[PDB]
């Protein structure tokens, strides 16, 4: 199923970040907002801004 | 080369218009092999172009320097601010302080 | 640049309409009134236009 | 019981407050803001501000 429009976003952004030597400071922020993006409704304005 | 790892600096060319201050920037960028980018500062008043936005606004996008980071994959591009001499400063509150 | 086809009425941006209405891939697009562009919520779109 | 809940968000603040000794004055304002925070539906912009 290619209908997934939530965890697909999670895996895409999580994969894009691997190569960089991320500072832990930003790593915490990106992880938190990933956790917040992964629970939200797909079509709310909050999901698009996130 | 003598002091180990790569490092930044600042410089300021100055001279009569049309003498080639700009072309040497692109040539130096090709010589040192780091990526190039440039943007005017002349006449601007608000700081948002150098400073993005608070992102609770409906239309915000990160300031242009962050776009240049998004394109210039390098974390040490040769930014070239240009024509600071006629920096816009007529608005109340200098953007130039943010530049400093 | 157009919308993300999530928002209401997310029609493609103007260049796509010109590509459709002209029904050929090599129109002579003609920008007009360039002088007073800029100072939007985004600062200006001029970068993308460039 | 298992799985995530809003009270976990309520909790991570509380624990952050548990160590440092706050003045009694601000000990209340945080209390009423917390008690308000649970009752909101999470997608309302009011939840973002609070
Ligand atoms: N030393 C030089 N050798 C070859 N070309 C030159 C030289 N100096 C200037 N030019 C020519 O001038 C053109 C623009 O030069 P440049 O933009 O550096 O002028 P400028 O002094 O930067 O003007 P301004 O500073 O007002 O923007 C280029 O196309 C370049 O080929
Ligand atoms: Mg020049």
């Amino acid at each position: 199923l290619e209908k997934d429009d939530k965890d697909a976003i999670e895996e895409k952004f999580r994969e894009r970040l691997k190569e960089l030597v991320v500072p832990k400071h930003v790593m915490d922020v990106v992880d938190e907002e990933l956790s917040k993006l992964g629970l939200l409704d797909n079509h709310s304005s909050e999901f698009n801004v996130t | 080369q003598l002091r180990g790892s790569t490092q930044g600096k600042i410089l300021c060319f100055y001279g009569p218009p049309g003498v080639g201050k700009t072309s040497i920037a692109r040539s130096i960028a090709r010589a040192l092999n780091r990526e190039y980018f440039r943007f005017s500062v002349g006449g601007m008043t608000d700081v948002a172009e150098i400073k993005g936005h608070r992102r609770t606004y409906v239309g915000a996008m990160p300031g242009k320097i962050i776009q240049c980071l998004k394109k210039t994959k390098t974390e040490n591009p040769l930014i070239l601010i240009d024509e600071v001499d006629k920096i816009g400063r007529g608005y109340q509150g200098d953007p130039s302080s943010a530049l400093l």
